[PDB]
């Protein structure tokens, strides 16, 4: 009976890490012994190391997370997609944690209930990427979302954090009741929640004009719950502004963490799945208009983090491409891209929450950056150029790969928006550049140095970035097999 | 409850026992699985005393951060134990003890 | 008819949920419990055809889901609270800083 | 509401659910037509694609 | 599908969907499979019984 | 018929929820819509969650609402619109909505029209699944907590998230 | 790949005018609810209805009027011509979008811009 | 000055930043910051979805994918 | 069987008609308190507790060891929460 539970081994250590972490952080803040200390950077530092040791239990354990799969078989299933989407998981978390020791002690953040519904959120995650049925997905996804919520007005007496978490949870559960109901329309019309059995009633045939609509409307509302999950226009308009309001660290876990778990959901549930290409023409057509909004609202942002914001909405555009065309390439391409926009989002942030320190709010803030933090200045840059897809950086494979489904799936007007916004992306990320290498600002501000941290992760990123080209072989292939996990 | 441990993936090695017990596995311990246990229990505590200091409590820091890591050091020597015994890693010191035995 | 009944009942329920949210644009309140009568209206499908198929997959779900809805509800009224705490009045001209 | 205009609107209600009824039985005894003009249209468009695969 | 029934017993419509997931499990071409993959789904909604009644209903009233 | 008296009831409690000036008043019709459920889930023969839909979503979760909007004191000029000007825009999506989703099931599930002729004779019964009977509640006790106890677990750790956000966001210690 | 249809100019006009005037209706409602109302019309219900309702009638009317002559001066060219292209319909398109608005928007420049854009969109068509 | 300075101009570099930030300007004007407009836009999304993927059937019959397009490039200039 | 339902609904509209009578017959002749929210959601958090102990009671004679465990489980997490509404002063009105 013991030997059952070796498949969900990292996800008992977790858990139960983080049971021990917040009776730690509730015992001694309360203690007037210790004079109420701020537990937030202690129980932090011990629940990077828990991240860390589920990662090692996970990584090292490869072939036992199968064991028993029968008998787990109507609750998740674990194979080697999973296996490496949760290994990437487990590393965005472990990466973001280590970003928040400056934030927790020079803010004074005190809360260690922060680092403690992190953790639960990725245990939560953890399950949405072995979820196997539409009841394990929606309950993972919800405890994902409810952390989120949280987290996001963990600043309660700030206009901005209460406005960011009350607009997050009204938006996010109009979006969970749609995709609830999706859900409830595809078990009425099909009696199954369980992916194989819905992969088994759906396929052969996708509408043979005696279409079932309960099954096309359930996987309408799934779709439009999995849209606004991964900010996708037209179920984007939340993500700015729960960006921007939300703590800084929080604005950084969510660009990255939470679109890895959902594209793992997406793969599973339709890929896995069988339909017409309706569903293709949803995520094409989402696609498009998330590139144009996404390019045109970067293009008028003054401020960096909703500058971020609008162009994660981009990059997810770009990303989505690969999910319509359908073929082993596009979700290849999909993973390359989501990976590679992972490590230049936390490159990015890193950059962001070491300029906090000195409260970094406008471009324009950034001005004389060359002359009072020249290396710093350089790293940024670097970034900025990734990020509008110039080789030989690695940011240039979105770009590359957008183009090739393109002139290959026959597509000429997803080329012609492709050339276009990524001009706009050009212009409005070399705008950065500018502002700190070409004006001549009267006034100056003088950052505070980053800690040893973010400095490590910016320096490792940064070489990642601009030498990754040169030996990519590791990611294409892991990619590859990846994708070939979902079918076979 | 029907239980059933059949794997996905088959083992890869000479299957020594299908279903281990918990002290058959633990018993299987070798000085590897030892030296894994105490050496993420080691690191643990140090992190617990060393992020403990700036509050104050490096003392019950260290407790807590060595209650994690010697959970999570049994559960990975208990899982290198248990996958040699069921040939998912390579066991070729279980099966010696199991020919000869 | 009786299913057809039932599911127009749920159908009902379903879209006054969308109307509040149409219809209370000055009244967050209002429509943190339209998407409550959202939620309701999906639990009674999952009931209604798990009678309606013989399955109990549906029932299982609709406690879940009730679990769900309770939390949602809970961490909903404290965010609704200390908004209003921090400004001291519920009207959306006050939650609407951020934009652009 | 005044009680008795809440009465008058269950009233109203229970008027409209009724022709809802009207309305659900109307659509069942329209199942053979629909049926049949469905099968007239796949003939149509087998036929043509039958006659274009010749070519 | 799950066989789960909701008065503690294996469900009405569990052995169609068994016949179909065993046809299924061998069967590459999912057209081969058609007659009971729509024999549990009219176990599931009963569409044609309940049409065909209904034909039976309409030539009553026609000839009344 | 019942059916369309429990659906009447439903739907003006409703409209009563999305359009009362007052969000107590709101709140005091929303129990009127479970209670109507909750009728529902009888007729469906589910006792154990027509009784647990007044336990929960009137016993604990309206409580809630109705403690919170009460101490709120909110003042009619801060929430109050005219709603005539959406007449229009929810006539057409209400109208879209319905057509498309009020018959959802009619083609797949086809109704069977009440003819003039006793079909409650063939009826055909069964006495083997009548010998020993369980109740919707040992049937979901069966399931629960064996079969399917992971999603239970993360259920609770959905509330204990629950527990842990309300004190954080709202505690304020004398 | 197009042989779905019974055609007819006058009925493709009249059909295209009816289909505008639905969508600007539509487009003209969702706008209407999108904007505020004035602060002198927030206690009185009646005025911001009617304002809605001439909102969906005059977006209705103007595309209406897009709908119609786009089809009617494409199906008129292309048959004084008798050649199919598309070249007959970017007249059209030019046409429709140059007169009408630029009779709404009151300019030469809008009406030369918004013909060029509607050229283009039916050129990709 | 014609052409250069004019023209070339006018149609390329000039024209074509003030243009975009116009609709930059526009579309950030989107993003209102009222919680209302982005749960609309949600149900506006959510029923232009309906709408195209199902109820495209029997609208064929008095529409023209040509005029669809039309519509929507033309509502770009109003007001 | 549903059938006892029926006499509980004769019962309510009985007594609604007695209330009505009894209550009838004489026309002839702005403080914030965070705690009560508070004590709502914990009352919502151990409804919830005893709601999923009903089926588990009566079902205990089947699910047998695995069974207890699992609800066994399910207890700690929430009491493990409930410590932490203990030691945070949720529990104290003075």
């Amino acid at each position: 009976m013991f030997n059952l539970f070796l498949a969900v081994f990292p996800e008992i250590f977790i858990i139960n890490a983080t049971f021990i972490l917040l009776i730690h952080g509730v015992v001694f803040s309360t203690s007037k012994k210790y004079d109420y200390p701020p537990l937030a950077s202690n129980v932090g530092w011990l629940g990077l190391l828990s991240v860390l040791i589920t990662l090692l239990l996970l990584a090292a354990g490869a072939p036992l997370l199968t064991i028993a799969h029968l008998f787990w078989n109507n609750l998740f299933r674990r194979d080697n997609f999973t296996y490496f989407c949760q290994i990437f998981l487990l590393l965005s978390t472990a990466g973001t944690i280590s970003m928040c020791f400056d934030f927790f002690d020079q803010e004074r953040f005190d809360a260690f209930e922060f680092i403690v519904l992190i953790l639960l959120s990725t245990c939560g995650m953890l399950f949405m990427i072995s979820a196997y049925d539409l009841i394990a997905m929606y309950l993972a996804i919800e405890l994902q979302s409810l952390c989120f919520y949280v987290i996001a007005a963990s600043k309660r007496k700030s206009e901005f954090s209460t406005e960011a978490g009350l607009k997050y949870l009204i938006l996010g559960a109009f979006s969970s009741g749609i995709l609830l109901f999706g859900c409830s329309m595809i078990y009425g019309s099909t009696g199954a929640t369980h992916f194989d059995q819905l992969a088994k009633i759906l396929t052969g045939y996708e509408i043979t004009g005696a279409r079932s609509s309960g099954i096309f409307m359930g996987i309408l509302f799934i779709a439009v719950g999995f849209l606004f999950k991964i900010t996708a226009v037209p179920f984007h308009m939340w993500a700015p502004d729960i960006y921007e309001g939300s703590p800084t660290p929080v604005t950084a876990f969510l660009s990255i963490a939470p679109k890895i778990s959902i594209f793992a959901n997406i793969l599973r549930v339709f890929i896995y799945g069988s339909y017409g290409a309706t569903l293709q023409q949803i995520f094409f057509f989402c696609s498009i208009a998330s590139m144009i909004l996404g390019a045109l609202a970067a293009m008028a942002q003054t401020k960096v983090k909703r500058l971020l914001a609008y162009s994660s909405i981009g990059h997810v555009g770009y990303i989505c491409i690969g999910f319509s065309c359908g073929t082993i390439e596009g979700i290849q391409s999909l993973l390359i891209g989501i990976f590679i926009y992972a490590l230049m989002t936390m490159d990015a942030f890193a950059i962001v929450l070491a300029l906090r320190q000195t409260r970094v709010k406008y471009i324009a803030d950034l001005g004389a950056l060359a002359k009072t933090n020249p290396i710093l200045a350089i790293t940024f840059s670097i970034t900025m150029f990734s990020y509008a897809g110039i080789p030989p950086l690695a940011g240039f494979c979105s770009k590359f790969y957008l183009f090739f489904a393109a002139l290959g799936c026959g597509a000429y007007f997803l080329a012609l928006v492709g050339v276009v916004t990524s001009v706009i992306g050009c212009f409005y990320y070399i705008r950065l550049v500018k502002r700190m290498f070409f004006d001549t600002p009267r006034t100056w501000i003088l950052y505070e140095p980053m800690d040893r941290n973010k400095s490590l992760l910016l320096a490792m990123t940064s070489f990642f970035i601009t030498l990754f080209l040169l030996y990519p072989s590791p990611l294409f292939s892991v990619t590859h097999q990846m994708a070939l996990s979902l079918y076979l | 409850m029907n239980t059933d441990i059949t794997a996905l993936e088959k083992a890869q090695y000479p299957v020594v026992d299908r279903n281990p017990a918990f002290t058959k596995v633990v018993g299987n311990f070798s000085t590897l699985d030892y030296l894994r246990f105490s050496t993420i229990t080691g690191i643990s505590v140090t992190v617990g005393y060393l992020s403990g200091i700036k509050p104050g409590i490096k003392g019950p820091s260290m407790v807590t951060g060595g209650l994690i890591g010697l959970m999570g050091g049994f559960m990975y020597a208990y899982q290198n134990s248990a996958g040699r015994l069921m040939g998912f890693f390579p066991n070729d010191g279980e099966v010696a003890s199991y020919q000869k035995r | 008819m009786d299913l057809i009944k039932y599911f127009t009942f749920s159908m009902i329920i379903f879209i006054l949920g969308i109307w509040g949210i149409l219809l209370n644009r000055r009244n967050i309140l209002i429509m943190l419990m339209s998407i409550e009568l959202m939620l309701l209206a999906v639990n009674l499908n999952f009931l209604v055809f798990s009678v309606s198929l013989d399955d109990m997959m549906g029932q299982v779900f609709a406690l879940l889901v009730l679990t769900v809805a309770a939390a949602e509800s809970a961490i909903g009224l404290a965010i609704f609270v200390i908004t209003f705490r921090v400004r001291g009045t519920i009207a959306v001209e006050f939650i609407n800083s951020i934009q652009g | 509401v005044k009680v008795l205009t809440y009465f008058g609107m269950t009233l109203a209600a229970f008027a409209f659910w009724q022709s809802m009824d009207k309305v659900h039985v109307w659509i069942a005894l329209h199942q053979d037509e629909k049926q049949e003009r469905m099968e007239k249209e796949a003939e149509v468009r087998r036929v043509r694609a039958e006659l274009l695969r010749k070519a | 599908a799950s066989g789960w029934g909701i008065t503690g017993n294996k469900g009405r419509c569990y052995d169609f969907w068994m016949d179909f997931s065993e046809c299924m499990s061998h069967c590459r071409e999912p057209k081969d499979c058609t007659l009971l993959r729509e024999d549990y789904l009219e176990c599931l909604h009963h569409s044609k019984e309940f049409q065909r009644r209904n034909r039976i209903y309409k030539e009553e009233q026609r000839k009344l | 018929m019942i059916l369309s008296v429990l659906s009447s009831l439903a739907l003006v409690s409703g409209l009563m929820v999305v359009r009362a000036k007052n969000p107590v008043h709101s709140v005091l019709f929303f129990i009127l819509v479970f209670c109507d459920t909750s009728g529902l889930l009888l007729l469906l023969g589910l006792d154990f969650f027509a009784m647990i839909f007044l336990v929960v979503y009137i016993g604990a979760i309206a409580v809630l609402f109705l403690f919170v909007v009460m101490m709120f004191h909110i003042q009619i000029a801060e929430i109050h619109e005219e709603v005539l000007r959406y007449l229009p825009v929810s006539g057409i999506i209400g109208l879209i909505f319905w057509w498309e989703m009020f018959f959802i099931l009619d083609n797949e599930s086809i109704p069977l029209l009440p003819t003039q002729r006793n079909t409650t004779s063939l009826r055909y019964t069964v006495y083997a699944g009548k010998v020993r009977s369980w109740t919707n509640l040992e049937t979901l006790g069966n399931l629960l907590y064996t079969y399917y106890f992971v999603w239970f677990l993360v259920s609770s750790l959905i509330l204990l998230v629950a527990m842990i956000g309300a004190i954080v966001l709202t505690m304020h210690r004398t | 790949r197009y042989l779905e249809e019974e055609d007819g100019p006058l009925m493709k006009t009249i059909k295209g005018s009816i289909t505008g005037f639905g969508a600007g209706t539509i487009y003209g409602t969702i706008l209407a609810t999108w904007k505020d109302v004035p602060r002198v019309e927030r206690n009185v219900a009646l005025p911001g209805l009617i304002r809605t309702l001439k909102m969906m009638g005059t977006h209705g009317l103007t595309f209406a009027a897009i709908g119609g002559v786009y089809i009617g001066v494409e199906q008129l060219v292309q048959n004084f011509r008798s050649k199919r292209d598309f070249y007959n319909g970017a007249i059209g398109g030019f046409v429709a979008g140059a007169s009408v608005l630029g009779y709404r928007a009151r300019s030469i420049p809008t009406a030369i811009a918004a013909g060029a854009t509607l050229a283009v969109t039916s050129a990709l068509i | 000055e014609a052409l250069d300075k004019g023209a070339i101009e006018i149609l390329g570099p000039y024209g074509i930043s003030y243009t975009f930030r116009r609709l930059a300007e526009r579309i950030s004007q989107l993003q209102s910051g009222f919680v209302y407009h982005y749960a609309f836009a949600m149900l506006l999304g959510l029923t232009l979805f309906v709408t195209f993927f199902c109820m495209w059937d029997s609208l064929s019959s008095w529409v023209d994918n040509r005029l669809s397009f039309i519509l929507i490039v033309s509502s770009f200039y109003t007001k | 069987m549903m059938l006892e339902f029926a006499p509980i609904f004769i019962y309510l509209v009985i007594s609604l008609l007695v209330s009505l009578i009894l209550l009838g017959v004489p026309f002839l002749f702005s403080r914030f308190d965070i705690r009560f929210y508070l004590v709502s959601i914990l009352f919502l958090i151990f409804d919830l507790e005893v709601t999923f102990f009903f089926p588990w009671a009566v079902s205990l004679n089947k699910i047998d060891l695995f069974g207890f465990w699992s609800m066994m489980a399910f207890l700690f997490i929430l009491t493990i929460g409930f410590l932490y509404e203990w030691k945070r002063g949720a529990l104290d009105w003075e």
